[PDB]
RNA sequence: GCCAGAACGCGACGAUACUACCCGCACGUUGUAGACGUAUAAGAAUAGGCUCCGGCCUCGUAUCCUAGCAGGCGAUUCCUCCGCCGGCCUCGAAGUGGCCGUCGGUAAUUCGCGUAUUGCAAUUUAGACACGCGCGGGAUCAAAUCCUUUGCAGACGACUUAG
RNA sequence: GCAUCGGUUCUGGCGGGGGGAUAAAGGCCCAGGGAAUGUGGCUCCUCCGGGAGUGUUAUAGCCCUGGGUGUAAUACCCUCG
């Protein structure tokens, strides 16, 4: 248990529900949150029980005018997991249209967030939690075909941005490489005592 | 016919496999008693490694590389000590990794106000030196 | 209770804001899909609405019962002037929607388009693309060449900004109109540098389209004030001895 | 619930046409020495003319394991009732000591067949004395020779409390 | 109840080579390669002995060893097939209008397709797009017979099937119109 | 010189008051503390002192800071919450607010 | 394909007088759902992986930074670490990083002077974002509405045009 | 704000006593009897890991009955500080 200043998630591999439920505890706490790489969650199942719920939910329409009041069907993935998370908060409330402005979430990983440390939330990954044997599904692809557009696109950006993170990888080798070899050249030169007297102590 | 195949391999639960406990205790298996469950008995002259005679649930142990050879099951306390003893599992797990890890972990529990400060400026000498170390190869490259 | 006789339904639901348009200029909303291994070309052209009129013709469709015998068919004249290229424009995707990024003008502008960004053009000073041309003959159009090469690496689709000479036609108005034409080259080098060549200077309808094809028209409909239910959606009308 | 097996001593009352009455011995699971008297006059009302009210209680004790460390086959007989029948069972079970195979016995019936508490009759327990003499099959595995088996794919532990982990976890333990 | 231990065994012969990494299997002989993704199944492979295969589950239940079967003749398959291939026949049958085969390997794409004319008398042209691998030839030993072979057999049948599916009769008594492409038999190249 | 920070205090977060299901009760506020976990830790710091400091818009007495005192009383569930009092109760507008915990009364 | 376009969704461009715009610090009314080390970039599998190929190793209880009147003045002693600037490359998903150079600061070892009195505790007023002001330097000299007119438009407003 | 008290209350640690089959088990010793998921030997098939049969402690061991140092230790319940 700590406070970061903000936290960034990394959504691939993980349940819907038991994502937005302890992210939904954390808004009100007072952190800050931020889920990446919507388009790769998860849910329990087989897909095509998926489909026949949601197109449960695209018959729920106003009457007399379906411009206003009726349930409006957002079909990208961010907005999926975003409705999920709107159920747990009393989002009618000032205090939870607060906790609302303390989260972002998208679709890949955008530029201001790239180039830094993804977090994952054991309490709901999917090689953890579902026993082996049952099926899931994906909800990119459930986005797909309810009407998202945008499948290709960010498909091939972030084949862009794995491909720049490679370059880097092997700057990290190199780099990890010259601190161990140095160590092994330094720790002999001019040591007498230190050496066994952080060995001691532990380190 | 030459066949490559590149899988797994894990540590099989047999009779003469020595599980370690979450309190730091060893026990050597005798029975196995069900899927779940089996019974095992430790016998070892360290008050830290003793474990008393008992039935343990298989979801809390770990399975670590040694095992007793040719231990007959249903043995008694008696008979497994004589094993365990002329095996030598208490001098065998010393060395392992595990242990080596465990035993910094309450070395560095122990350190007094007074020693965090010692080792915070000790450390600093010894970065000092390899400090320099790197830059001369980094400009060497 | 049900509905004694049935019936289908009056007018449709698929023209449903029934509301007068946004912008008196028609809107292409979508242009054909790209091809490159066709040669660079242009995709859309405009002009002025001239009237009617009729023709006679022999038809050869094997088969009917008219088959090569004269025909009476009805036509319209549409008047078009040549237009004349401005610059182009690049968009980029993006996983929000296509957007653009640079625009570049040409050197120098026609008093037609330039009354295009004014309201009041008689009482102005006529001032619009005065600092932007010294761009222009400034470091050999250093700031130019740049946007270019902006648009030749990263945009992904190319347009053309054109505009007609009206002052060519017997209309009153001397205020030109202005649009957007996409390019269908086979690579943006490509594309990029026809539009270049094309710069204040006209292009001709004959060089976009060619005889005996099929087109489509975008425009604004005819105007009637505020009507009643019977005309706007076509209902009958209630017995001679209705009250109110 | 956490039974122990009681040996319940009971008796009728004597009177002048028939002093010194017959004793009675049954053995008898229960979690404490209070519902251990009430089950024994509950099956004894049901196999001769004797009530509470005129009987008496002649002794109570606890039964424990004579060896509660061997491993050991069981055999019980028993009797429940259904939703619309009585009928007769046998299962067969493998541990260490009588008093859990009845915990275990409760388990299994109440998961299986939906049996209460209320609705079982314990018929008799006896532990298989040799190997050969074991029928259900699922124990019969249980016993096989030199018998060892892998773990494959168990979850570690982690703090309940510890969110946001900084690495992907791994089930090869 | 869970079973502890469901073992199978695969004989490998010495002329060919496999290979299994992240339940993907390579299998490569004297008539090319072939590829399959296990990755939806929970099994573990080894090398029993210096010729065998051996595949095996634990702890698991009905509905899952049923699966160990499966998988040990499908990589079976595998195995004879890449050393003596597949080889389907397929019959004509009509009684009044004959019927009309082309033929023609197409170029640039590799794969066969059909042509099937004159179908009881009809007066469309129905095409089938074969699979690629898989090698189509009219016969020249009997009469009105089709040949279809290739490597992979789940490859072959399934193009048999497509031809068989694509004629059939409709609003018809299929107990007296009988017409149609049939399968007669089935067997290897080799042998 | 002398890089390092000074911090002589835990720091908490003001969660909620005490309260039933539908009825609250603003005598008593909940706090959560860093690093506690299991209610045995949390044993810690009873009888410690805790402060909400805030900004304001005037100025008094040489200062635009205000300050509200209070101290901890009991744990709280199994999870390491714990209960407070303060001279006045919290307004009810910090939920999720920070508030530092010295380390006063000690040993 | 086709229709409307959030009047609190977004982008590119043209011209911008009046202190409305740009650059430097100088304070300080005034604002904030809430700094106090706000330090950590691979991707992929979980019935398999990582690597400085030794074959080694697989539970962030980790790694880096962490002393000095809230951090003074000098000395012996070492070329480590940090920062503002300037020049070249590079970066378009909502544009970012790298190299080089001048300058300023700097316990890895060891010392010499000063701290008191805030009186036995009382937020350790000190961080970054916007906004209003004052100077002193640079650039720049626009439009819209009413009004008259047209009828591709029209209940009145509005709309296409012309002056 | 701190120290010494009174009332109510929550929560940690330590020293004893009693009971049951005077716990049951368990370690060491003594006496007797059994078998098998048969140890060491012996025979048979394979050099390819090993497998099959005989036979009651040997180069491993286990189960059943009685006794000893035992007023043994510990688990559970109750109780004095």
């Amino acid at each position: 248990s700590s406070f970061e200043s903000v936290v960034v998630i990394d959504g691939k591999g993980h349940l819907l529900g038991r994502l937005a439920s302890i992210v939904a505890k954390q808004l009100l706490s007072g952190q800050k949150i931020v889920v990446v790489r919507c388009e790769a969650l998860n849910i329990s199942g087989e897909f095509f029980r998926a489909k026949l719920k949601y197109h449960a939910y695209l018959r729920k329409m106003t009457r007399y005018n379906p411009t206003r009041g009726g349930p409006f069907h957002f079909r990208a993935p961010s907005r999926i997991f975003y409705k999920a998370v709107r159920g747990m908060i009393p989002h009618k409330t000032a205090r939870g249209a607060a906790a609302l402005e303390r989260l972002k979430v998208f679709e890949g990983v955008p530029p201001p967030y790239d180039k830094k440390k993804k977090m994952v939330v054991p309490q709901a990954l999917r090689v953890l939690r579902l026993q082996p044997g049952r099926k899931y599904c994906t909800v990119g692809r459930l986005s797909h075909e309810v009407g998202w557009k945008y499948q290709d696109v960010v498909a091939r950006l972030e084949e862009r941005r794995k491909a720049k993170g490679a370059a880097y990888y092997e700057r990290k080798k190199l780099a990890a490489r010259q601190l161990s070899e140095a160590k092994k050249a330094a720790a002999a030169k001019v040591d007498p005592k230190v050496s066994e007297a952080l060995a001691a102590y532990g380190y | 016919a030459e066949i490559n195949v590149e899988a797994t391999s894990w540590r099989r639960v047999e009779v003469g496999r020595v599980l370690k406990l979450e309190n730091g205790s060893l026990a050597a298996i005798v029975e196995i008693i069900d899927h779940k469950r089996v019974l095992a008995d430790g016998p070892s002259s360290d008050p830290k490694l003793a474990t008393p005679r008992g039935i343990v649930p298989l979801s809390r142990a770990l399975l670590t590389p040694i095992v007793i050879p040719k231990l007959p099951r249903g043995a008694r306390t008696g008979a497994v000590k004589k094993a365990w003893e002329a095996y030598g599992v208490d001098a065998k797990w010393k060395e392992t990794n595990w242990a080596k890890k465990q035993l910094q972990q309450e070395r560095r529990q122990s350190l007094t106000d007074f020693d965090r400060f010692k080792v915070m400026r000790l450390k600093k000498q010894r970065r000092f030196e390899e400090r320099k170390a790197l830059a001369k190869i980094k400009a060497a490259a | 209770s049900h509905r004694k006789y049935e019936a289908p339904r009056h007018g449709s639901l698929a023209f449903l804001p029934r509301k007068r348009a946004a912008r008196h200029r028609g809107r292409v909303k979508s242009f054909p899909k790209d091809d490159p291994k066709k040669p660079v070309h242009l995709t859309a052209a405009m002009g002025y609405k001239a009237g009617m009129t009729t023709i006679v013709r022999d038809l050869d469709r094997p088969g009917a019962k008219a088959h090569k015998k004269e025909v009476v068919e009805a036509v319209t004249i549409i008047d078009c002037p040549p237009m004349v290229v401005v610059g182009l424009v690049g968009y980029i995707e993006t996983p929000r929607g296509l957007r653009s990024l640079t625009t570049v003008w040409a050197e120098h502008l026609s008093d037609e388009v330039k009354r295009r960004f004014y309201k009041n053009w008689y009482k102005s000073k006529k001032k619009a693309f005065t600092k932007y041309a010294k761009k222009y003959a400034e470091n050999n159009g250093a700031s130019i060449t740049r946007e270019l090469e902006r648009i030749k690496k990263y945009c992904t689709v190319v347009r053309v900004l054109a505009h007609t000479q009206i002052r060519k036609t017997p209309l009153k108005q001397k205020k030109a109109h202005l649009m957007e034409i996409q390019i269908n080259g086979g690579s943006v080098a490509d594309k990029v540098e026809f539009g270049r060549s094309l710069f204040e200077k006209p292009v001709t309808i004959d060089t976009i389209f060619e005889k005996d094809e099929m087109i489509d028209v975008i425009a604004v409909t005819k105007g009637h004030g505020f009507v009643g239910v019977t005309a706007r959606w076509g209902t009958k009308k209630l017995p001679r001895k209705t009250h109110k | 619930g956490r039974l122990q097996e009681y040996q319940v001593i009971g008796r009728h009352l004597p009177t002048e046409a028939n002093p010194n009455p017959a004793l009675y011995r049954m053995r008898i699971f229960a979690p404490n020495e209070v519902v251990a008297k009430s089950r024994f006059w509950y099956f004894l009302r049901g196999l001769k003319k004797v009530k509470k009210a005129t009987g008496e209680i002649v002794s109570v004790n606890v039964i424990s394991e004579k060896h509660p460390l061997k491993v050991k086959n069981f055999g019980i007989w028993l009797r429940y009732d259904s939703r619309s029948g009585t009928h007769n069972m046998y299962k067969e079970y493998r541990e260490t000591s009588r008093v859990a195979a009845v915990e275990a016995m409760y388990a299994d019936m109440a998961a299986r067949h939906r049996a209460r508490f209320r609705s079982i009759h314990i018929l008799k327990v006896v532990e298989l004395e040799k190997t050969e003499d074991v029928k259900r099959p699922y124990i019969k595995q249980l016993v096989a020779k030199n018998l060892s088996f892998p773990l494959p794919h168990r979850v570690p532990k982690i703090s309940t409390k510890k969110i946001f982990s900084a690495k992907r976890p791994s089930t090869f333990s | 109840m869970r079973y502890i231990h469901s073992e199978e065994t695969i004989p490998v012969p010495e002329n060919l080579k496999v290979s299994i990494k992240s339940r993907l299997v390579t299998v490569e002989g004297p008539r090319g390669k072939l590829q399959k993704d296990l990755s939806h199944i929970a099994v573990n492979f080894s090398v029993v002995k210096k010729g065998v295969i051996g595949l095996e589950i634990h702890h698991g239940s009905r509905k899952d060893v049923a699966a160990l079967r499966t998988v040990r003749t499908i990589i079976n398959n595998m195995i004879i097939g890449v050393t003596k291939g597949f080889k389907y026949k397929m019959r004509y049958v009509y009684a009044h209008f004959p019927i009309n085969v082309n033929v023609e390997k197409n170029a640039e794409t590799g794969c066969y397709e059909v042509e099937i004319r004159n179908f009881i008398g009809e007066k469309i042209v129905r095409k089938v797009v074969m699979a690629p691998g898989v090698e189509v030839e009219i016969s020249k030993a009997q009469k009105d017979e089709l040949i279809l072979s290739g490597n992979s057999l789940e490859a072959v049948s399934q193009s048999a099937a497509d031809i068989q599916q694509i004629c059939k009769v409709r609003n018809k008594d299929i107990r007296k119109f009988l017409d149609g492409i049939y399968v007669s038999e089935k067997g290897n190249i080799v042998e | 010189p002398s890089e390092a920070g000074h911090r002589l205090y835990v720091k908490g977060r003001h969660l909620s008051y005490q309260r039933g299901r539908r009825n609250t009760h603003p005598k008593t506020s909940l706090i959560k503390i860093e690093g506690v976990d299991d209610t045995a830790a949390a044993n810690f710091y009873l009888g410690k002192r805790v402060a909400y400091v805030y900004r304001a818009q005037k100025e008094v007495r040489g200062t635009k800071i205000r300050v509200i005192w209070g101290k901890i009383t009991r744990p709280h569930g199994n999870s390491g919450v714990v209960r407070a009092k303060f001279t006045h109760p919290l307004p009810a507008r910090s939920f999720g607010a920070s508030v530092r915990i010295m380390l006063y009364p000690s040993s």
